[PDB]
Parts: structure tokens; C-alpha cells; sequence
């Protein structure tokens, strides 16, 4: 019964690192009904819709094609959720293929497995630049 | 033992762990050999 | 049932109206064992602890004084998470006694009740500012 | 069968969910409190 | 043949009906080439400049921002114009982001698309308050 | 000198300055502005409570224009907003102040479309004509 | 604590400083930058007035940089970009002065391209150098 | 299979043709992935921006004005790179919009499109003048 | 970790809320906001139309305060602006509804001036207090 | 000594026949450390910064531009302050470039000038409209 | 004499002209048709 | 004597308030023998010529359409003149039913008349706007 | 005992150690109403 | 001894205490060698000099108008120097009379005074806003 | 004895010259005890660790690697501290390898050989940039 | 065959029209006045 | 009354000396209605824009805001014009922010003050790099 | 029609162009562009490795400028910029390539100082004349 | 006594202060090191 706040803390970590050290390995943090959005736009100019599912999740990724992808954490806050889930804000700036930082808007919401001790993970993941929005 | 998304404990610090080299010099070779000028 | 989405912009609507209309009545929107983290600023600086239960969200929500809050509100984003549960994002501006508006995010996540059906209630509720960590 | 636009019928009244309640808010409570008042 | 009364009572419910909850979708109601005009957004307020076009229409909705917009119809009237068109002017109270009730009028013009009986779009939507003219 | 059509905001200034003066001056040839199919309320109340209904004709618009007999009524319009509409005619939205035999001011909503003559070219009639005083209905 | 890989400008000039500190301090253990197909070319001119050609492996680096047997040499870089390209590696582009054996500062313009290892991660090699001096071009 | 210093005379003749002749078709020598940085002017001419994919290069090269660019290559070296690629960098004299003689250097990667044999685009392209940095 | 001390904007809003605060739960404990040449006004009308005078001390305040019932009274603040005045003291503009006893919510206008006690740091009583509902005077 | 209902009667009657007269000489009532904030001027017209000083006092009056502002006073109570300063508050209707009549707080602090008896500067100076807030 | 900021006795009295007109307008007509009416 | 500044600002205030106002009366500041010339560019973009004598200027006034005319006069020089006359330069903002402001400056020579004394008549007015010149 | 300037051991604090208070209400007592309500 | 740091850190906090609390108090800070420069403008612009001795600092800081300033300190870095003495950098913003805060650079060198232990006096400071220089 | 403003003016081109030129001969400016921060980020982020020691500044220079380190001066102060010592405050821009200009502040301690007249050596050297800490 | 990006066999040496003269110039002198000259 | 050439000589070694200690009391040297240009670069670098008087001309010098200018003069040429003044035309080398030696020319008209005899001041001053034309 | 006399570029343009159009085509009308107190220098270099001394005469002048002989010479400005100075005269600066005779062309150094004439409005004559060769000099 | 502007016979040879070093350097070195290269 570890704290949020930490394990928060640690999958930020976790995640951000393998960001950019391998992206394409990034599928293996989500699940079955596992949401994902990364702050697209189309011709309508209206945000990108999320996808479901692993597979869709890891096409979505590829399809974005971070490439070392540097990322400065300004604020992670992790709260406790039902069965016992976390709840994880992420306020930062993130840059893409070293090009200019832009801010960047994170929620987590990360589920046990139910199996291991201290196992989870990704339900919900919603990202979103600054500038596509405000 | 925390881990998550279905990776092992320490996957990722092992993953990570390594340094930037170049050649075949061992981290700080280089500094190594310039420490003998003042 | 009604789709995440439909009950993250209700939600939304109805709790950024109420916060400007009726801020003392805020703490009905929330039950036992809830977060409320709406701050960011405390005596040493760092972003500000939470409150749990109705009593001490309502106390916070009262200490914040919400004088006129005119929100604006840029984007809402909903899904479904773990326990038929809702996760909502919503990025935006607010004002305080109508001074200038300030860039934020608010995430929501509202958990079902057990006995009403298509009943929703603020398990975690999450704010932040820009000026705060930017 | 009235629609404007490429609205199918009934869209937005699926829209609108007048039973979506919460927290302990009786059905349109909260616009009581807000409307004229 | 529907009664252009009974149209535009119809218009009138949807229409603030779709503005009071989902902003988004007003463009929905436009066409092409349709007019849109309104109180006006500038650095002074003053010259209010008509967009045309479903994107740009959906663009000057977004910007000018409406939430939580309550609107009490004092007043509509209903009447037949060319090519079988409809004229709506309506007299009410609205009070966008909680403000007061300000007095406005608001004149629609709608025409059928032709492809589907009893169908009718916003061809021309002139919107004012009384505060800034009179 | 480029010949130019009016623009559609220009017919409808213009055609609101002919119609309050007009109406101001010669209130019994304010009927030649509308054509056959014309519609128009103006301020109406019948004995109910509720506004007047719409009436559909040259004629009887005139009749109805009899029926208010203005005399020296006093006319300050404040807005006056013309874009262009199906067949080519324009759509007005009017507002001001009208005052008849010099009671007080009164503010008033009006809506007007107009539509092409079709023999003579710029050549409009009062199609659609919407007049309601603001304490009639608030 | 996130563990981010270098960012190709920070490798290449993390490189570019390697480089030219172990030129300076160690010419003879330079060749060991080098892989088996790695092409050099360092400022050369052969006996005809042309620029000399380039060696393309470990062991001919070795024996061209004992060939010419650099010592004491100062080095002053004055510009280097370096980008992201195929295959995981980096282009580096170096401008500055170089001095070899303290005679005067000689301009000097360089293009490195570097590949990763394979085996150990961020562990990178020299695989191309193009090294002229602006008196033996210009 | 042809030579890499072949390859890279001819890459080197044809760019600085299609640049004196076409500057604006320049961008048909560039795919998606490609890097182009060339000189710069953000405040005073130092903050270099590397610009991706056809479109922005295109873009870059209009807002860099190539009129009537006369180039006499002093010097090209080619050499052979990673999947089978080409590596070429040349110096010489640059005068844009017929000023003076300028130094310059210009380093291109080249790789292989796969479609087609002896087929080559410009995935890195780094140009610099010699003036404004010594 | 600086102390500092309130801003006047601060003094302002945080002086507003538990004065309504306090007068919503505990009207009679209203006095102990002022001093002893306090000068206090709440929404008066004598028997002539016109807006009622005002009490000039502590006593006087209680006396009002007790005169009118105040009790289970729901007050809704749209507007605080507080600036610095003479002597450190802070000037305070309220805007907001009333409602007493569970009547209809009124709009009212209020100012309120406060000085600094003296004896003790960070310590203001109200020195004017202006409240009038604008419905007696509009 | 002037009672101070007397000099708020003066006060008031003398600022506001100036203020319809000629706007430039309303700084003339204002001293030196003065603070003065009168309704919102910015992109949104919410937050308006007050502005001390004669000469930013002056600047900010010109900037609003005052032209037939006609103000009628429906109510004004003065009462004395420290340093036998005066506090009058006014309630009216305010109608500038020819508008309608907008309901109005004013906030008078003025204080003895000491080098003349029944001598008083503009201190302080808030203003507020009716439409702003509620 | 009571006065405020820098003015002297009446400065704003003779500033104000009530007999200024112009054109054929009574003294304070234009006034009494702007307010009210 | 009232002082040439004073009855110009009381003029400029009069003229632009009856302007704004009572459009239809603005005939009578003028008297027998008074240009105006007032307006736009001709069919060939000439400037327009003078209209002279009350009836003239009543019909050139009539024909301007002034609805809703909002002045936000930025100066007023006054000048005594011949013939115990006053001029006056004016600079100065419009809106014309309430279209975007624009740039103007116009001239008054206001004579004195010869039976009523402290009385003018507007002899003179040369109207003119900036973006129909420059 | 650090102190600056001339200032006695901490005076600054001492000088600076006061909550903000309206009328007779030492801090805390608005709260205890206010604790009365749910 | 303590850690210079510390000390360091400890007079910031203490500094700016005064500085908002109490700025006539400032003066006591300084010894009779003491330096102070506070960016004042004037003239051509150039920034003001310095100024030197206990009673020309109190004299400087009294004029300088220092009412409820508002400090939030971003960096502070102490070290040691000649006799024990310690040198600290400041970065932040500054806010006076409540107004919009500004970036501020600050200076300041504390010695002992030689008798009393762990007592320091600020021998010598130096400020500057960001705007009066960049 | 030169003047202080003298000393600080000629160190300040000195040192910023020396920069640029030769970076790693930098080292000969320091001596014993020196402390040396010019540094950017940690693990923390905030804070640098200082080095002391003609070698340890020699080793961070050559880690900190400046190639062709353009400086701009806005602003130099050099004041007198204890045993005769310049304390000089440093405002400006850096370009380090012709990359977009930062503004910084740098904090020089100078102090004197008792052996040679008019020798100056860095006692302490603070260097910090304006997006660091902001 | 050898090309780049996607020109054909000889694209632009086809584009290159060297035989194209404008006024009184000879086919190059335009070129030859503006080089080394 | 000295050699033309001796005063320009004396002028151009001063001047340039000046130049390379303190830009900062360049403007020194010229006085009223004195004209200065130098290179330029208002949104191009092309608009060279003549500034005049002793605050312009400081101005100018601090924006261009040399810093250990170096100069290395080739030749001097000094002659004698109207009113006892000197025409000096200057041809060097200049570098910049320790740039490399770039060829320019810098002409003087010095005119006599009058009130002190062998006093000159830089009536015109007109400097051009070699570079920016051919 | 205001007459507006030539601003002080304009005639700096007007006289460069008509000095360099004389020179090119009737060298020998040059002299004329000068008055008796007219200094001169046109691209010295004395027998010593120094640049050659002024000529300080309007009949020396011209014998100067037939001793550097000038035929079919030509010349190509590349700048010119005019400013106003003392005594109402304009100070000019040019810089430009020049060939004479047919040699290469030789980047060239010039410097004006004009004077007006006093007699006749509008009237220069070239007070100062310093030009160099580029090549002569660095 | 040639001087320009409001300059003293003597104010920037005195402001230039050639004997000034700092660190170990020697007098000018530091120029001469920046200048030569």
C-alpha cells in the first residue's frame, strides 16, 4: 500500500523516460479499455477524438512519431481514486524532435492489475498542448 | 517492489542506466587522460 | 446510460455555474472520502495539500472566496474510467472578483452511486493555475 | 419530422439529459438556485 | 408545407435550446454561404463584422465564447418570405456567463435546402443587445 | 466611375431614411412600399393582452395605416444592420425611438426583407415588415 | 528524475569536445574513435596540388594520425551543429582554428557523422571525418 | 551501384543548377523526415530554426529570398554512409541577390529512397556561412 | 518565507467575508467590528421617502443592529475593491445581494473604511460602514 | 470646521459639473499618491488596474475619453474619516458619449490638504457599474 | 470658501456659460432636448 | 466677453451631442449664407462641394444619414478670429451606426451675431475624414 | 544568534509576528461560528 | 561559524521583511561605508548612482516610496569572501504599491562587524529592475 | 588607486572578451579559494554547486565548453566592498555556439595581491540566467 | 539513369533553355558580363 | 589654429579609443543638430535611419551596443572645409563582439564650438562597413 | 506646385551621378566642378609606399587630373549617401568601382564635402574631394 | 590643447588605465592574445 503521491511520482518518471528512450514501447503501459489522446487537430480544426484498445493505442504512438522527445516536469500531483486507482495531473513542457518547447496538460488515471502487489496500470491517459486549446 | 505496465522491476533503470560514450573509452577515459595537464 | 462525454459537459456546466452563482453550496456536489486540491500556493510556496470529506471541502471552498467566478471555459474532455466511472479534463480561464483571467486546468473524476442510478458525485477534484508553476 | 441543418431528429433532445443529476441535487435544482436568483 | 409560425417556434426552442447546452454545435444550424452577425469582438467592441461560411461561423461562435447562456424568448414572431423562406424575429432576455438579463433582438432568416422537405437552415442571423445601441 | 449596384447595408439605410420620412411627412403613401404578398406588423395589440396578429396585403395595408392615422410622429432610429438574403432582396433590422402625435419616446424592434421588383433593376419592395414597441412586449 | 537520451546537438558537441581535448592531450590513442569502415580525411595534400584522398578503416586512421603526428596542437572551435540522421546517428558540422606543432592558427572546416555502437546503448563512433583547412582550398 | 564521390559531384551540380535556375522548386529535393538548417535571421541573424517536411522547407526557402544565387564550389568531398547512403560536403563562394563572394559551408546526408536504384534525397542539409561565425 | 503583511485587496476580501460570514450566523456579535467613533448606515428610510440618517458610535451600532431582526439573513457578494487610504487604513467598495429573513435577494451598496487600531499589528475595526439596498433609491 | 455632509454635497456637486464640462481638469482634484480606478479597460474589459499619481491619473482619464458624460445623482451619504478625512459615497446614473443611463457606484476618500482650511484632495477614487457585476 | 484640489473660489463657476448659446437655440434648449424627453 | 477657448469647447460639445441626438435639427446652429461641406468623395472622388444657406444644410444633413453618430473627440483648438469671430480646429474620432471609428478633422468659424449679444452662429464648417484623403 | 544590522535577536520576527485581526475578534473566533454551521 | 548559505538566506528573508513591514527601518541595516543603488532613472535615462552613508541610505530609501511592497524571491545564492564575509545574488519580482510586479536583480555584500559574534551588517547593495536595463 | 567603476569597467571587457576568445585560459583570472558557479541545471534544478580551486574552475569552464561565447552588456555596476575589494554586478545577454541570446546576471568579487599594486583576482564569481530561475 | 528527389532523365538539363536571348545580348553575355566581371 | 591633418588625426586615435573603453560617453563627442548614421537595422538591416541631437545619438550607440569594439585603422585622410571646420575620411578594419576584421569607412565633419578655441565637435558622422554594399 | 529645394540626398545622387557621368565621358570639364579653395585627392601614391598628398587649387586641380589620364573610364556606384552640414553644404559619401583605361575593376573609397556657391541659389562646387583605392590602401 | 566635445585635456587617457591587470596576466597580454588571432 504504497503512497499516490509517489507512485504518481515514479509513473511519470516511468513513463517520460520511456518517452523518448523507446517510444514504440510505450504500448505496453495501457491495457484492454485503455483510453489515448495526444493533442491532434484535423481540417474541422476541432481537437483529435481519443482511441481504445492496446493496438489502436500503439498505432496512435507510431503515428505521432515522438522522437526524442524532451520533457520538463513543472508539476505532478497524484491522488487517490477508486480501487484504490491514481489519479495524476501532469503540468509541463514538452519538445518534439527538438524543436520548441510548448506546454503541455496531462491526466492519468492508472488501475491495479488485481494480480500482482502494486501493479498498474494505464486506464485513461488525455494529453493536450497549450496552444492548441487557449 | 513497485513496478508498472507489465514491466519488470528495474526494467527501465537497467534499460537507462547507460552512459554517453564514444570509441571504446570507459566513462571519464578522457577526463583521465587530460587531468595530467594543470 | 448516457455517454461519458454528455455527462462530463453537464457536469461541467452545472459545477462552473454553481461555483459562480452559489459557491457556499459547492460541497453538495462531493461525498465522504473525497479529494479537493483547488489551490496551489500555501505558506512555503509549494502546491497546496488536500482536503477530504464534506465538512473540510466545504471550509476550503468557503476560505477560497469565490467572489463572482466568471470561468471560460476553452476545452472539456470526458471519458470513462475504472467502476463506470467519468474522467473530465477541462482546461480554460477563471476570475476572481473580476480581476484578470487566469490560465487553468481542473480535472474531475465523479464516481457512480451505489443505490441512484444515472447519479453521479466528486470523488476527486483536482485545479491549477499557469502562474502558479509556469 | 423539423430538423435544421444536418441534425438528425431528436439529436439534440438526446443531447439534453434532464435526468443527469449530482451529488445530491434534486433534478433541476441547480438551475432553480441560477434562475432568478 | 409546415406554418411558418409553427417553424419558427420550432427554430427558436432548438435553436437556444442547442446554444444553452453545447456552444459547439451551433454551427450545425449553418449552412454555405449563410451570414452571421453579432454584438461585435474588438479591442474597443464597436465595429461588429459578419463571417460567412460554416467554419468561420463555428470560429466567431468559439471565440465570442458562450457558456451557460440563459435565455427567456419575451417575444417571436414568424413570418413567409421568398423561395418559401421564413423570417424569425425574436425578442428576449439572455445572460451569457451568468451575467444580468440584457435585453436583445435577433433576427434569423431560413431556407429550405431543397433535398429534404421540412428542412430549413440559418441563411442570415443578425444578433443584438440593447445596452450597446441604445 | 464605375457604375457599382448599391451595397446590400447602403439600400438598407437608404430605404430606412425614405420609410421614416415618409411615414413621418405622408403616412398615406406609405402603402406604394409594399408590394402584393406583403407582410406586416406594426406595433399591434388587439383587445386580449397579447400582440396583434400579421396581415398580407397592399390594400389593406393600407387600410391598417389609416387605421394608426400618424400624424407628425416623430422618428430617431439608433441601428440600422442590411445584409443580403435569397433573390438577391436584403434583410434590415431596425431600432430607435418612434414617438406618434407627440407622446413619448418609445423604443421599438423592427425587422425588415425586402425583395427585387424583377421589371425595374434596384428596384425594392417591403416584403416582410416586423414593428413592435418595447413595452408591448416586455 | 527523468532519464532522457542526449539530444543530438548536446552528443555532438559532447563529441566535438572529446575530440579535440584528446587531439591535443593524446594523438595516438585518436584512432580509437574510429570503427572498421570508418572514411577520414584530414587536410591533406597529396604531391600534385590536389586534396589528398581519404583512408577508409581503423587501422589506416591510426597510421594517418601517426603519419601526421600531431602534437601540442591548439584548437579553437568556433562553430558546431549537430543533427539527428539515419540510422540513430549524428552529422556534425565544426568550424574553427586549429594550429598543429605551434605554428599559427589555421581555418580549418569539418563534417563528422557518427553512428551508434549497437551493442551498448548511446555508445556512438566515428564513421565519417572530412576535415580541409581553408588555405589548401581557397 | 554507383560511386559515392560520383554521386555526390552530380547531387552537388544539380542542387546549386536547380537553386541559381528554380530557387522554389528546391523542396522537391527533400522528403518528410529531411532537416534543413540555413543561415538564419530570428532577431539579428543568429537563432538558427531547422525546419522538417517539404512544406516548411519550401516556406524556409521563400522567407530566405534565393534570387539569382551564384555559387562557385571551391571544393566537394563525398563520401559513403549508414544504409548505404552518401555524405557530401562542399565549400565555396555564395552571392545572393548579387552581393560579394561569401565562404560558405554546405553539408548534405543523402539517403536512398528504396522505391528506385541510384535515387537519392536530401534527409540532412546543414548550411552555414564562414563570415558570420569567424 | 517572508512574513510580509496583507495586501490592502487582501484586508479587503478577507474583512468582507467574515463580516457577512458573522453577520449570517451570529448578527449580534456585528458591534465588536467598530470603535467608538464609528459612523454606520444599513439601508435606512424614515418616514418621509427619503434614505435614513446614521448612527456615530459603537453604542448606536448595536442599537441599529438590534433594531432590525438581521437574522438568518443570505447575502451574496459580486464586487470587493479595496484600496489603501489615509493613516494605513484600508477603503472597501461591496457590491452584492441581500436577502433578510428569506425575503427576495436585493441589490446593495456598501463602503466601508477601516483604521488600524494601533495597540496590536494587523488589527482594523470599521471606522465608516455605508449600506444602502438600491431599491430605495433608484 | 465644514460638516462634513456639507463638503460631500459640494464635493460631489462641484467634481461632477466639472466631469461634464471639461474631462481634461479632473486630475486637478487629485493630489499626489492618490489611487483612482474607474470601471475596466482592457481586451476583455474585466481587469483594470488603478493608477496613481496626477499625471497617470490625467493619462488614464484621457484614455476613457469622457465627452457629455451626464451623470444624475440619485443618492450621496458623506461621513468623516481619519485625519477629519471625508468618505462619500454616491449612487447615480451615468451616461456617457450620448448612452443610455447606466446605474453607478462612486467612492470618494478625500483628505485635508493641511496648507488651507476647508481645503480636500481626491485620495481615493473607486467607480463601479451596474452591468459589471450581478 | 471651501474648494478642492488647486481651485479657487468659483473657478468652475465661470467656467460654466448658461448664456452661451448658438444658433437660433433658447439658453439650455439644447440641454433640455438631450436629457429626459 | 466669454474667452474664444470656452465657447469653443461649449460649441464642439453642443454640436456633437445635438449631432448624436437630434440629427434632424443640427440645421439651426447654422444661419443665412453658411457653408458646409460636410461629407465623402464625389462620383470621381472629388471632395464635395459647399452647400450653402439652412435649407441646403438641412437636406445635405439629412441626406448624411447620421444614425447613432458616436464622437470621441481627441482635441479642440479655439481661436479668436476677424470680426470678433471664433475658429476652431477639431480632431477627432466618428462612427456612424456604430461601424469602426474613424479618423476626422473638422473646422468651425463661428460669427457673432449682430443683434443678440454672446450669441454665435456657425458662418463656417469644413468637415472632413482621414482614410478618404490619405 | 544570527542577526544583521543592529537588530536585537529577532526583532524582525517579533516586529513581523501578527495575524491579520478585525475588531475585538482575536483569530479564530469568526471561524468557531462559523464551525456551528454544517 | 554558520554555513554562509544559511546566512545568506536569513538576511533575504529578513531584508525584504523590513522592506515591506517597515522600510523606514531599513536604514539600520547599513553602516557608515555602505553602499545602496535601488535603479532609479533619470535624465537621459542612464540609471541613478549610488549613494553612501547611513543617512544618505535613509534619505534615498524615503524618497524611493517604498509602501506595501511585494516580494517573491526565485533565487538566492550565498558564499563566502574576504573576512568571513558573504556575498549573495538575488533573483525575483517586486511589486510596489501593490502595482504589476517586476523582474528585479539584486546584489548584496554583508560583513562582519568585528566584535559581536555572528553579526553582519550590509556593507554594500545593489538592485536593479529588469525593464530600466533590457 | 584606480576608481572602482574604472576596475569594473576594464574587468567586465576583460573577463568577457577572454571568453569569447579563450575560454579554457579563463582559469588564469581566479586563484586560491575562488568559488566559481557559472552552471545551468541539477538533479534538483534550482541550485549549482560551486567549485573552489584554480583547477576545479578550470574543469567546469571546460565542462561548461564555450565555443565562440558572444556576450552583450546592458548594464555594469562596480561598487567598493571590505579590504579594498570591487564588487561589480553584470547584466546582459549570452550566446553560446551562435544560439539565441539568454539574458543573465553575473556577480564578480574582485580582490587585491597584497604583493602587486593594481592586481585583481575573482574571489567570487556567480553567474545565473533569467529562464533558469524563471 | 541517375537522378534525385523525382526529375526525370535530364529534367531540369532540359529546363535549362541556354539558347534563350533577350535584346541585343549574345546567348551568354549577360552571364559572362555578370561573372568575374 | 592647428594642421587639419593634425586634428585629424588626434580626433580619429581619441575617437576610436573612446570607442573601444566606454561606448557609453560616445555621444559625448557630438553636441546639437549633429547628424549620425551607422550601418543599420530596423527590421532588415538595410533602413539606415539618421538620428540627431546628443539623446538619439546615445541612444543609437547603446542599441548598437558595441562591446570591446576593436578597430584597426588603415588610412586617414584630413582636409579643411567651410567655417575653419575638418572633413576626415576614416578607412580600417573593424570587429565587433571579437569578430573577425570587417573593412569600413567612417567620414567626419567637425565644426569649431566656438566659445573654446581648438575645440571640435562631430558636426556629421557617417560610417558604412565595406560589406553591406558590393 | 511647392518648389521645395532639393533635399541634401537628392543632390548628393544628382551630383555623383553628373561628376561620374562627366568623368567617364569629357575628363577634362571635370576641373570645373571645383572653386579656388577646393582640395583634392584621387587615388595618390608616392614614389615612398605612402598614399600621395591633396592638391590644394582649382588650376592645379585640373593639372592633376590631366596628369592621371583618363579615357573611356568606367565606373559603377554602389553607394551614395547624402547629408546636410554647416554652412548650408552637403557632405557626401561614395563608395563604387572604377576602371580607367580599361583595367579591373577597382573598388574604390570617396568621400565629398560640396559648398554652396552664394552667388546663385541651388549652386554647389566641390569644396572637398578625397578618394582612394581600396587596394592602395589596405 | 586639442580636445572635443566637453572632454578635459587628459579625461579618457586617464580613463583608459593601461596598468590595470587582473589574475596573473600580464600587462596587454590579453589584447595581445584577442588581437593577434
Amino acid at each position: 500500500k504504497p503512497s499516490p503521491l509517489l507512485v504518481g511520482r515514479e509513473f511519470v518518471r516511468q513513463y517520460y523516460t520511456l518517452l523518448n528512450q523507446a517510444p514504440d514501447m510505450l504500448h505496453r503501459f495501457y491495457g484492454k479499455n485503455s483510453s489515448y489522446v495526444h493533442g491532434g487537430l484535423d481540417s474541422n480544426g476541432k481537437p483529435a477524438d481519443a482511441v481504445y484498445g492496446q493496438k489502436e493505442i500503439h498505432r496512435k504512438v507510431m503515428s505521432q512519431n515522438f522522437t526524442n522527445c524532451h520533457t520538463k516536469i513543472r508539476h505532478v500531483d497524484a491522488h487517490a481514486t477508486l480501487n484504490d486507482g491514481v489519479v495524476v495531473q501532469v503540468m509541463g513542457l514538452l519538445s518534439n524532435n527538438n524543436q520548441a518547447l510548448r506546454r503541455f496538460m496531462q491526466t492519468f488515471v492508472l488501475a491495479p492489475e488485481g494480480s500482482v502487489a502494486n501493479k498498474f496500470y494505464v486506464h485513461n491517459d488525455i494529453f493536450r498542448y497549450q496552444d492548441e486549446v487557449f | 517492489p513497485i513496478t508498472f505496465g507489465d514491466f519488470n522491476d528495474g526494467e527501465i533503470e537497467s534499460l537507462s542506466s547507460e552512459l554517453l560514450t564514444f570509441g571504446d573509452f570507459l566513462p571519464g577515459e578522457v577526463d583521465d587522460l587530460t587531468d595530467s595537464d594543470w
